[PDB]
């Protein structure tokens, strides 16, 4: 996660996607309907 | 309608007959365990491949 | 084409800051902000529907 | 000017006479327009972005803009251990001090 | 006693069609050359692997 | 931050503000602020105006 290669695929048009982004769902805040999560940002952008 | 021998604290109301469908945003609750689907919208302004 | 929003309506959504520093349910709310473009253009998704009345 | 209460108007001194002007003309600015959370008489409660100057202005009856600028280092102290720029949807609550919008002497 | 069900997943964005990095393996290189020869006072050009 | 807003039919303002780190990536080897009269062209990606499917 967070590095080059966090999401990978054999070819751009392929539907086989491997993703290891450390996606953990978090408890929503009281009185709200949002869906919070703690996810490592895109490793491709950080590489860029 | 009127309901007798009641307090506003102990009743719930909602609007149910929805004649239009909206985006299944994560900021609104879901209807059931599965999705209603039933509509689709294309996302405009595709990424395109230019010179700066 | 514009004929996709025929049976769709906008929605109110929770917003963490409605201008006065207090969260509230707003007619306009930001869903996703996409900045994949490298020239800086932003594609902002909001609960409104613009161009269709 | 008639000593009555009207939240849609303000009075400014013009020469020797108080005169009336629209409240919607009033603006507060540091580097981007501030959001005026409240007004009462001489006092304005606003939220301002980071900046070093602060200006207050309005438009009078003769449609002539007036404004005043003062040097003022506006930098809110950091609450907690993260320097966030806007109120987040998910998080923690910490003690702080604010100006409650009550005009009660 | 109310409950909230939160589910999410990761997909490759449509931008993967345009903005992407291609990770390749490299093998032996097919060298090619372009050569100018002054042959009998005439400039000739050759191109060969 | 990123704030999106509009004016209501009742002439009241609605706005929603989200924290969002916006900083366009550098195209080329020079950190410029507006496209110049005279220069060079480099590949990039943008959002076109097309509204088709
Ligand atoms: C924007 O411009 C860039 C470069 O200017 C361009 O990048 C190229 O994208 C294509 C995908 O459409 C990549 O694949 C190429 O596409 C042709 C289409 O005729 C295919 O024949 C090839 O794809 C295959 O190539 C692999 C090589 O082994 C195969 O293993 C695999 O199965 C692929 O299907 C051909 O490679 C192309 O590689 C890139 N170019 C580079 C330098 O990376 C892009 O297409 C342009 N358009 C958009 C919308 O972004
Ligand atoms: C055969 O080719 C050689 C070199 O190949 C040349 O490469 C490029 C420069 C292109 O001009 C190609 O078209 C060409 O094939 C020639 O030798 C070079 O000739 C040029 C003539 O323009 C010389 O330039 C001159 O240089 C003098 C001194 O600096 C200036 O005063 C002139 O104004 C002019 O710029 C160049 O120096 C020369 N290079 C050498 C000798 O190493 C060659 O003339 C050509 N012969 C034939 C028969 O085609």
């Amino acid at each position: 996660p967070g590095q080059f290669g966090d999401i990978q695929s054999r070819t751009p048009e392929s539907k086989d996607v491997y993703a290891n982004t450390q996606l953990v769902l978090q408890r929503p805040a009281a009185g709200t309907v949002h869906v919070p999560y703690s996810q490592a940002p895109s490793g491709f952008k950080y590489w860029l | 309608k009127v309901i007798n021998n009641c307090k506003v604290d102990q009743c719930h109301a909602a609007v149910t007959n929805h004649k239009k469908w909206q985006y299944n945003s994560p900021l609104v609750p879901r209807n059931a365990e599965l999705g209603d689907r039933k509509g689709k919208i294309h996302i405009p302004f595709p990424l395109a491949n230019v010179t700066c | 084409n514009f004929n996709v929003y025929k049976a769709t309506r906008p929605y109110l959504a929770h917003c963490p800051d409605c201008g006065e520093g207090h969260s509230c349910h707003s007619p306009v709310a930001l869903e996703r902000i996409r900045n994949e473009a490298t020239d800086g253009t932003l594609k902002i998704q909001v609960s409104l529907q613009i161009g269709i009345k | 000017t008639d000593d009555s209460h009207d939240w849609t108007k303000l009075r400014y001194m013009d020469n020797h006479m108080p005169a009336d002007a629209e409240r919607a003309g009033l603006f507060v600015r540091t580097s981007a327009p501030c959001t005026i959370t409240g007004t009462m008489g001489h006092f304005i409660l606003a939220r301002c972005p980071k900046g070093e100057t602060l200006t207050v202005g309005f438009t009078d009856s003769r449609k002539i803009s007036h404004s005043c600028t003062h040097p003022f280092h506006h930098d809110p102290p950091v609450i907690g251990r993260e320097k966030f720029h806007s109120r987040p949807q998910h998080g923690k609550e910490l003690p702080c001090s604010t100006y409650v919008q009550s005009t009660a002497a | 006693e109310n409950t909230q069900l939160s589910e999410a997943h990761v997909e490759k964005s449509e931008s993967c069609k345009t903005e992407f990095a291609s990770a390749y393996r490299a093998h032996t290189a097919s060298a090619s050359a372009k050569l100018r020869v002054l042959y009998q006072g005439n400039n000739i050009t050759v191109t060969a692997y």
